[PDB]
């Protein structure tokens, strides 16, 4: 499927590679500033409506990463020596390249990305940023209606540029129909889902990159009246049997 | 005595004939010979039952009628039950699976083999070396220390294993070349089988138990150990909670074989958060593994949130796949490992709901003269902490043991303890630097201990490629010998090595000062195959090199360490020291294995500069360039008195070199004789693709200005 992703230039270094329900908020903030109450509450029915963001990945020059679904991780056996180093790298390994991604969808041998585009100085006094490399930065994606990008993802995100600049382009991501799909953002499961990592916030988070078998997610409001994403971006994956 | 308890002690003491026969005692072969020893052993001090297990060592004419005599009413066991045992014996002892003298060879170097001495962590390090044979006077003295254990042992398997892992752990099971298998393991091996099948109920077969699926492999498995060890807000706490991680993982352990009904010999391996279980394939044996695995993880789950899970998995098994046709037993361990991927994939799925501190101070205040705990239910007086199915009560020198079972520390001995309380002994690397209080050394006090600059010390350990290892084992007691000589490794000796044992196994290693009778050292975590040490910096580094040596020589050589190490301002918190001994632990697995990650350093990023040190290489650096410059206990020699900035210039030089290697300037840059090594252009390095000796001096240079400050 194609979408917009919303790529962030930094101006100077990052605190948070933030994800999907972090967006959500900051998004749902600057929407209140600029608009009022009433289109947070339009934006929260377009989303709940169908709309979907992801969390935040990184890019570097035109390379976009991607979570690894964890899909793979059981499937890995499909040398005695070079299997046993491999398999863990590659167990470790948190994102991927486009291209080696929609592989690791359909469970066909992939390669993992050798520099990743950022690292955590954590410089003592203590406390931690995150240092872009060249041409290298943070994007997510938008899938639902254009008018709703217009009318309130793309504002919101320039009022929260004035540490960064935005700018957002068409991407196509090719995925296997089935009835398993990734979560491209952090979710709060409506099912039980099929393989995970647990996130944790206080709240329970399904990480990027776990398996869910259709499950759109959900949105929590509470009183602290403020909403907490936890919708699914889901991407179909092929699984192995087991 | 009841049918169960039978059947344990039988496969046990199948095989202990053979060390009565290779003492040349009674003249049979071992199957004669082994009857002869526990039926003369029943005559001494009269209890009858051991001549109730002296017929393991022997169409069923006889066999039926010298059962008879013996009554089976006296022990109250059916004479039909005592030949399904002798029977079920039988068999385990063909699943588990010639001159007198040969040794047993290592598990790590079947070319090399063990001197015969029984198990004591005090007395000397396990080293397999040239093959010896042993004389039949050792046997003697062997079969009679043996002989007067057995007679004040009080016939519990849990009384029983612990004579028998003494004597019995550096004897070849069988006297062939090239034999790997400890005969403890193979007894214990046997009687965790053979009960396996009693439990199975399987019963009047001589493949219904061997090819059908009657059995149970369960390995159990920890996920977030070291989440839920550092990553805390103190060294006397964060000994507790490695501690209290020990305590939660026997606390189900040994409920499993409670319930499952069985006894310490199905414990396969119990170390670093991963156990092992051979069990029954009863519906009634899942249904209670089902039930213990989630009452399990709710506990777990509630008293550490997400921090701790508990990984089980089991898989159907027969006794065809416990040997090789053709390896399937690794198969078998192969698809189990994949159910246990896939949990760890779904942590805390047996919650339905997931989608909807002063204890341990006192605990580690109190460590240092406790013998052991009392396994006790939780609403009980003096429980100090509690696990999911149960409370635990340290026990004191002074103090009574209290509870149905009792976890005893570095000791295969029971001492006083109940009769009727069940015996369970636990190993753990627990060396400290005691303080002039009582308790532990702090993070302050030990990096005040340096030599030089006063920073703490800290390296995590790790042995390469273990899984492949014990993945080769062919059988049952083949993985029992390779994960017991592991871990005893590691729970055994590396205090030892931290006293300073062993010095001429281990030899001239790297070192900035004369070892210490009281070392500066605090092991946090060591066992299966990993560990976690703190101390002064310097006594760090060299403990590194001395326990990368002695490894070396526990195996044949033919096993090697990653190691990461770490020296950080002592008010450094502790997570942080872990994250970055951690990074630099498998940035040495990762630029190959057999490496240490000395110190941080600078580097081209030319993908031909590796940060870590094979050890032979970082060794043969240090035997060159230190004893030129560097005089020892924190003083440089003489000549570099009043020319110290001589090193720092050669440090700036390397950093040139750095900037880029191609450039030749640092040849322009170059007593002259003194570091004849780095003047000339290396042709070698060059057509080998590799560095530049000047690039690797740092790693010495670095350390020597450490201890010199």
């Amino acid at each position: 499927p194609k979408f917009i992703a919303v790529k962030l230039i930094p101006k100077g270094p990052f605190r948070d590679i933030p994800r999907a329900d972090t967006l959500f908020g900051a998004i749902g903030n600057a929407i209140s500033a600029i608009h009022g109450q009433s289109a947070v509450e339009e934006l929260v029915d377009a989303f709940v409506g169908g709309a979907r963001i992801s969390s935040a990945f990184p890019y570097s020059g035109d390379t976009y990463y991607l979570p690894k679904p964890l899909s793979v991780e059981p499937a890995l056996e499909g040398d005695e020596e070079e299997r046993y180093t491999t398999a863990k790298r590659l167990r470790k390994a948190k994102y991927l390249d486009l291209k080696n991604f929609e592989l690791a969808l359909r469970l066909r041998p992939f390669t993992i990305p050798e520099e990743i585009p950022y690292a955590r100085v954590d410089v003592p006094r203590f406390w931690e940023e995150i240092r872009f490399r060249e041409k290298s930065g943070v994007y997510f994606l938008y899938s639902g209606p254009r008018e709703v990008f217009d009318g309130y993802i793309a504002p919101a995100m320039r009022f929260l540029g004035d540490l960064f600049e935005v700018e957002f382009h068409e991407m196509k991501i090719d995925a296997p129909g089935s009835e398993y799909s990734v979560t491209l953002s952090n979710a709060l499961p409506t099912k039980t889902p099929v393989l995970w990592r647990l996130l944790r916030k206080r709240m329970t988070f399904i990480a990027e990159g776990s398996i869910v078998k259709n499950d759109p997610g959900g949105m929590e409001r509470l009183e602290l009246e403020v909403y907490v994403y936890g919708l699914t971006f889901p991407l179909g994956v092929e699984l192995p049997e087991g | 005595m009841e049918i169960d308890e039978l059947t344990a002690l039988g496969g046990l003491l199948h095989d202990i004939g053979k060390p009565v026969q290779r003492a040349g005692l009674y003249s049979g072969d071992h199957s004669t010979q082994g009857a002869r020893f526990l039926r003369d052993l029943a005559e001494n001090t009269g209890r009858a039952e051991y001549e109730l297990l002296s017929l393991f060592s022997e169409n069923d004419e006889l066999m039926i009628r010298r059962i008879k005599e013996l009554s089976p009413e006296r022990f109250g066991l059916t004479m039909e039950d005592v030949l399904n045992a002798l029977w079920i014996v039988y068999e385990a002892d063909n699943l588990a699976s010639p001159q007198a003298s040969r040794p047993l060879y290592s598990v790590f170097n079947p070319g090399k083999a063990y001197p015969w001495a029984e198990l004591d962590f005090e007395k000397e390090l396990p080293v397999p070396g040239d093959v010896f044979s042993i004389r039949s006077q050792d046997y003697r003295e062997l079969v009679k220390r043996l002989w007067e254990e057995l007679s004040k042992a009080k016939l519990r398997s849990d009384r029983l294993l612990p004579v028998l892992e003494k004597y019995l752990t550096f004897v070849s099971s069988v006297t062939s070349e090239g034999n790997i298998i400890s005969l403890y393991d193979h007894m214990r091996m046997t009687s965790a089988i053979a009960l396996a099948m009693l439990r199975a109920g399987c019963t009047a077969e001589d493949g219904r138990c061997r090819k059908e699926k009657r059995f149970l492999l369960i390995e159990g498995d920890f996920s977030g150990i070291q989440d839920f060890i550092y990553r805390v807000s103190t060294l006397k706490y964060l000994r507790a909670r490695s501690a209290y991680l020990e305590l939660i993982g026997w606390d189900v352990v040994l409920e499993i074989l409670s319930r499952l009904g069985l006894t310490r010999a199905n414990v396969v391996f119990n170390a670093g958060g991963h156990f092992m279980i051979i069990a029954q394939n009863t519906p009634d044996a899942v249904k209670e593994l089902e039930e213990i695995r989630a009452k399990a993880v709710e506990w777990l789950y509630r008293e550490f949130e997400s921090d701790l899970y508990l990984a089980i998995e089991w898989e159907p098994v027969s006794g065809r796949e416990f040997g090789r046709e053709g390896n399937l037993f690794a198969e078998a361990r192969k698809r189990l490992k994949h159910k246990l991927t896939v949990r760890k994939l779904k942590r805390f799925g047996e919650i339905k709901g997931l989608f909807e501190c002063n204890r341990l101070v006192s605990l580690g205040g109190n460590l240092p003269k406790l013998l052991g705990f009392g396994r006790t239910a939780k609403n009980d007086a003096g429980v100090l902490v509690e696990g999911p199915f149960s409370g635990f009560v340290p026990y004191l020198q002074g103090g009574r043991p209290v509870g149905e079972q009792i976890l005893v520390k570095n000791t295969l001995n029971p001492g006083e303890i109940p009769e009727s309380a069940q015996f369970v002994p636990y190993f753990v690397a627990d060396y400290f630097k005691k303080d002039p209080k009582g308790g532990v050394a702090t993070f302050e006090e030990l990096s005040m201990a340096s030599t030089g600059t006063r920073r703490l010390g800290v390296m995590k350990g790790d042995v390469d490629r273990l899984g492949e290892f014990f993945s080769s084992m062919d059988s049952p007691s083949k993985l029992a010998t390779a994960s017991r000589f592991m871990d005893y490794f590691f729970k055994g000796y590396i205090g030892a090595i931290i006293e300073g044992k062993f010095g001429y196994i281990i030899g001239d290693v790297p070192s900035l000062r004369d070892w210490p009778e009281e070392p500066d050292i605090v092991v946090v975590y060591a066992g299966g195959d990993d560990f976690f040490i703190v101390g002064a910096w310097d006594q760090i580094f060299e403990l590194a090199f001395r326990v990368r040596r002695a490894f070396n020589a526990y195996t044949g050589g033919k096993l090697t360490l990653s190691v990461g190490l770490g020296y950080f301002d002592e008010r450094t918190p502790i997570y942080r020291m872990a994250d970055v001994v951690s990074e630099r632990l498998d940035t040495a697995k990762d630029e190959g294995r057999n490496r240490v990650f000395v110190v941080g350093r600078s580097r081209p990023l030319d993908g031909k500069h590796k940060l870590s040190y094979e050890w032979n290489h970082y060794e043969e650096l240090w035997r060159t360039y230190a004893p030129r410059i560097y005089a020892g206990n924190g003083r440089l020699k003489g000549k570099l008195e009043s020319k110290k900035g001589l090193l720092w210039k050669l440090l700036e030089i390397r950093e040139l070199y750095v900037r880029d290697p191609n450039d030749v300037r640092w040849a322009y840059l170059t007593l002259s004789d003194l570091f004849p090594e780095l003047v000339g252009i290396d042709t070698k390095a060059v057509e080998r693709k590799e560095p530049q000796p000047v690039y690797w001096v740092d790693g010495v240079l670095k350390i020597v200005l450490m201890a010199v400050r």
